[PDB]
RNA sequence: UACCUGGUUGAUCCUGCCAGUAGCAUAUGCUUGUCUCAAAGAUUAAGCCAUGCAUGUCUAAGUACGCACGGCCGGUACAGUGAAACUGCGAAUGGCUCAUUAAAUCAGUUAUGGUUCCUUUGGUCGCUCGUACUUGGAUAACUGUGGUAAUUCU
RNA sequence: UGGUGACUCUAGAUAACCUCGGGCCGAUCGCACGCCGGCGGCGACGACCCAUUCGAACGUCUGCCCUAUCAACUUUCGAUGGUAGUCGCCGUGCCUACCAUGGUGACCACGGGUGACGGGGAAUCAGGGUUCGAUUCCGGAGAGGGAGCCUGAGAAACGGCUACCACAUCCAAGGAAGGCAGCAGGCGCGCAAAUUACCCACUCCCGACCCGGGGAGGUAGUGACGAAAAAUAACAAUACAGGACUCUUUCGAGGCCCUGUAAUUGGAAUGAGUCCACUUUAAAUCCUUUAACGAGGAUCCAUUGGAGGGCAAGUCUGGUGCCAGCAGCCGCGGUAAUUCCAGCUCCAAUAGCGUAUAU
RNA sequence: CUCUCGGCCGAAGCGUUUACUUUGAAAAAAU
């Protein structure tokens, strides 16, 4: 209904087969959008996919006329998943994260350090 | 080291003579006038336009014909003209000594609410701005310490949102109605 | 220390840059190469603080890592890789080439270029000396030592290098009348041609230029670097054609032209 | 904002201090709803330190006979992914603290025509008139036998 | 030949030397494969030297707090200079030998003290000035105190080694292993200072490297150090009290304003808060954005100091009666206490405001 | 201020020298 995509700074990066861009939005009544649903109002601005497109970084500002963020619409998918930050590959299941912290291998890489060459694979 | 900036200032001074009756009664008056929550309020503008006239006192100790005082010269000459504090025809560097505390809170917003007829009080315009009835343009203003500037005055309404302006009631309607 | 630093502070950052205050603690410290660091731009700042084409720190490397980034027709890698002055970064499937000459500020600007004039550039000499077998080799700025140069070419001369070959077409020798650009101190990145020189044994020697509009001044000798000979530049040349304004003018050239822009 | 006010006397005018006044930092006492920034074991103990972490690193390109996997197609020296180990590099930056230090340090200003410089950028690298269609020995990783209560010991 | 302000510079020529703890002059890898039985294109590692970059190191001139109850100091063990050397990466008493007898000093040497790391800077200011700068940028220094080293281009390195001194850990008593002034956290000390959190996503650094790692750094927590904005109410109608403008000789009247007391009425607007969702982000949180709920006065209740003077604001009431106490100073307190202890009132600042101390 | 060379001026000698004043360059960013 009355919500309204427009973009200002277009920019086309051959070196990294994308379209950067950034969004205006207009959302006068609702919440802040989600973020699949300015996709969808964006790929059929551009004619692609919105299996491609990558947005981030909104902020809405005091009072809720408009909310600013940063788009990209990529070439080919094959290039998103090389040129794009891995944890917004994970935000469109797109990339999986191992489940260990910080402290689970900084404790493993001291205690396989006190082994010599055969059983440095045995610690776990 | 971090990446932060510890750069602040302080944006009033504590006067020297704490109790005196003609400053205690003359900074009442003006809070009284104005609406005001406290003194720092009085304290605030008054060390502004400490700052304003100190740097013109130095501008005119200079040459005139000094380009560093055609050029900042103009500048603040500039930045007064468009708050609606200076005029046109006075807007030489000598009449920036000219200038009292009450010339600089007619611009704030909190009484630009209501000397155009939107608050019926003065205190009832500070009621408004921070019951977020106001907006300059576009903008839902949640400050009545907002100086105003002189093209940014002739239009200023009711924040479309509000129950005054584009009419979606509060809690209290919505709950009256809820009985008949 | 006990050994060279190899961090640079985003506050001791040379202030040509314009890094900010804000977004970090530490600057992208340029690597050894052709210029000095408080000369220099790294490849990074060029390519994401003023081009815009990335966003973070990594995306520079997947663009170096993919080799678009020739500077002076050779393919470089690294991000902190000093590009200075006179200096053809050329990228090929932009199609976009670009030299960084000082701005009137003092600053590298984005110059575009013609892809012709993309092919050579120019370069001062800092030493001439003879070495083994009577063979005499020149020193430029980018340390770009040449050996067998023409005779009459001394040092304080600027010379057009061809980028392919890395040989030397023809030369401006330092003389007054030629026009020059500043390369350091006060007065960088302002244009004028030579008024005179004058000379101090044993010390330094000030230069005295004048600018396309009368406005005369002077610097040191080492901060001095020929463009072309007489009035003609042998380059291209920005859009501020290297006449430094005072505040009121440039005031007042902004206060119309956004009265024109309506 | 270029400022004073109380106090010696029976009362006055002085000298003059004391006290008041405003800020600014540290501690502190009471109080405390919102929101934006933000200092924080310096002062005294440069005192003592449980435990954990803070320095590691592979491209196509130095060395691969771990089936550790799968995998051609199976006689193709060596397909691939690749743990380990040898090698190379880094570990001299960073972080902390302010004890020492009074022409010392440091700052501006000059020199190296008085020195060294991994790296990077460039030059140079048939300019020497005297088995090569490829040289030699060894050690790890691997397997196996072990020591010590004890470790990144061997 | 070529250069410098200036060479004992660079380049040239001749005679020789050239360390076996030796100097370069390639026995290395990867990829595209194609050409006249024979050749080659991109790279990657190299490498004596020369320049370059990053520097570092020794110097030049000028500049530092307090102190005379520090007036002479240095030289026998280098103090000042000369010559030759040793050593050093290089210049030089840097060191040795041999000579010379110098060198500094009221223009403050030398010695002593510093609650002294030095600057950029900070607070305070009319102008002049005074005081601070342990502390995020630059330089220096040290990793318990000294000292001595190996590696490397770079260390007299301490998240490297070796000793000594002082601490201190494990033990089978034979031995072995240390160094938080790194991030956390603890003990101690004190007037005086935070979580054994999460992350490499940013900023950057390092490595063979688009790919790994970083308590650097970032993100949250603690946080009334300090700084910015800013709620704790607003409006209307009556009850009067008022009090101004008008009519009225006054009386009185007014619809024209304003103020208060209304535990009087009246519905209007709200955030604090509870809480979907979106946004935020590495993942979150906070903020922003939005549903739903959330305001009539003992609730969603503003507290710290004071009321003789300086110094703004009581000659109120009750108690105590040189006691208890107040009071920075002057003073108050012995039966009316404007100064104590309380109640009521009002005044100053206000989410702050007292006190101690340095300035 | 002076005698020569080069295109009357410029370059060269120094006018007894300094202080002072004015100019110009050099003076990190942060504050």
């Amino acid at each position: 209904d009355t919500v309204t995509i427009r973009t200002r700074k277009f920019m086309t990066n051959r070196l990294l087969q994308r379209k950067q861009m950034v969004i205006d939005v207009l959302h006068p009544g609702k919440a802040t959008v989600p973020k699949t649903e300015i996709r969808e109002k964006l790929a059929k601005m551009y004619k692609t996919t919105p299996d491609v497109i990558f947005v981030f970084g909104f902020r809405t500002h005091f009072g809720g006329g408009k909310t600013t963020g940063f788009g990209m619409i990529y070439d080919s998918l094959d290039y998103a998943k090389k040129n794009e930050p891995k944890h917004r590959l994970a935000r469109h299941g797109l990339y999986e994260k191992k489940k260990t912290s910080r402290k689970q291998r900084k404790e493993r890489k001291n205690r396989m350090k006190k082994v010599r060459g055969t059983a440095k694979a045995n610690v776990g | 080291p971090v990446a932060r900036s510890w750069v602040c200032r302080k944006t009033y001074v504590t006067p020297r003579r704490p109790f005196e009756k003609s400053r205690l009664d003359q900074e009442l008056k003006l809070i009284g006038e104005y609406g005001l929550r406290n003194k720092r309020e009085v304290w605030r503008v008054k060390f502004t336009l400490a700052k304003i006239r100190k740097a013109a006192r130095e501008l005119l100790t200079l040459d005139e014909k000094d380009p560093r005082r055609l050029f900042e010269g103009n500048a603040l000459l500039r930045r007064l003209v468009r708050i609606g504090v200076l005029d046109e025809g006075k807007m030489k560097l000598d009449y920036i000594l000219g200038l009292k505390i009450e010339d600089f809170l007619e611009r704030r917003l909190q009484t630009q609410v209501f000397k155009l007829g939107l608050a019926k009080s003065i205190h009832h315009a500070r009621v408004l701005i921070r019951q977020r009835h106001i907006r300059v343009r576009k903008q839902v203003v949640n400050i009545p310490s907002f100086i105003v500037r002189l093209d940014s005055q002739k239009h200023i309404d009711f924040s479309l949102r509000s129950p005054y302006g584009g009419g979606r009631p509060g809690r209290v309607k919505r709950k009256n109605a809820k009985k008949g | 220390a006990r050994g060279p630093k190899k961090h640079l502070k985003r506050v001791a950052a040379p202030k040509h840059w314009m890094l900010d205050k804000l977004t970090g603690v530490f600057a992208p410290r340029p690597s050894t190469g052709p210029h000095k660091l408080r000369e220099c731009l790294p490849l990074i700042i060029f390519l994401r603080n003023r081009l815009k084409y990335a966003l973070t720190g990594d995306e520079v490397k997947k663009i170096c890592m993919q080799r678009f980034i020739k500077i002076d027709g050779k393919v470089r890698t690294d991000i902190t890789y000093p590009a200075g002055f006179m200096d053809v970064i050329s990228i090929d499937k932009t199609g976009e080439n670009f030299r960084l000459i000082y701005d009137t500020k003092g600053r590298f600007a984005v110059h575009r270029i013609t892809p012709e004039e993309a092919k050579y550039k120019l370069c001062k000499v800092r030493k001439i000396f003879v070495g083994t077998k009577g063979i005499p080799h020149l020193v430029t700025h980018d340390a770009r030592t040449i050996r067998y140069p023409d005779p009459l070419i001394k040092v304080n001369d600027t010379i057009q290098i061809d980028l392919e070959t890395g040989k030397i077409t023809d030369f401006i020798k330092f003389d007054t009348g030629n026009l020059c650009m500043v390369t350091g101190g006060a007065n960088l990145g302002r244009i004028g041609v030579i008024t005179n020189r004058e000379r101090h044994p044993g010390s330094f020697d000030v230069v005295h230029v004048k600018d396309a509009n009368g406005n005369s001044f002077a610097t040191r000798l080492s901060n001095i670097f020929v463009i072309g000979k007489g009035n003609k530049p042998w380059i291209s040349l920005p859009r501020g054609k290297g006449i430094r304004l005072t505040i009121a003018e440039e005031r007042d050239k902004r206060l119309a032209a956004k009265q024109s822009s309506g």
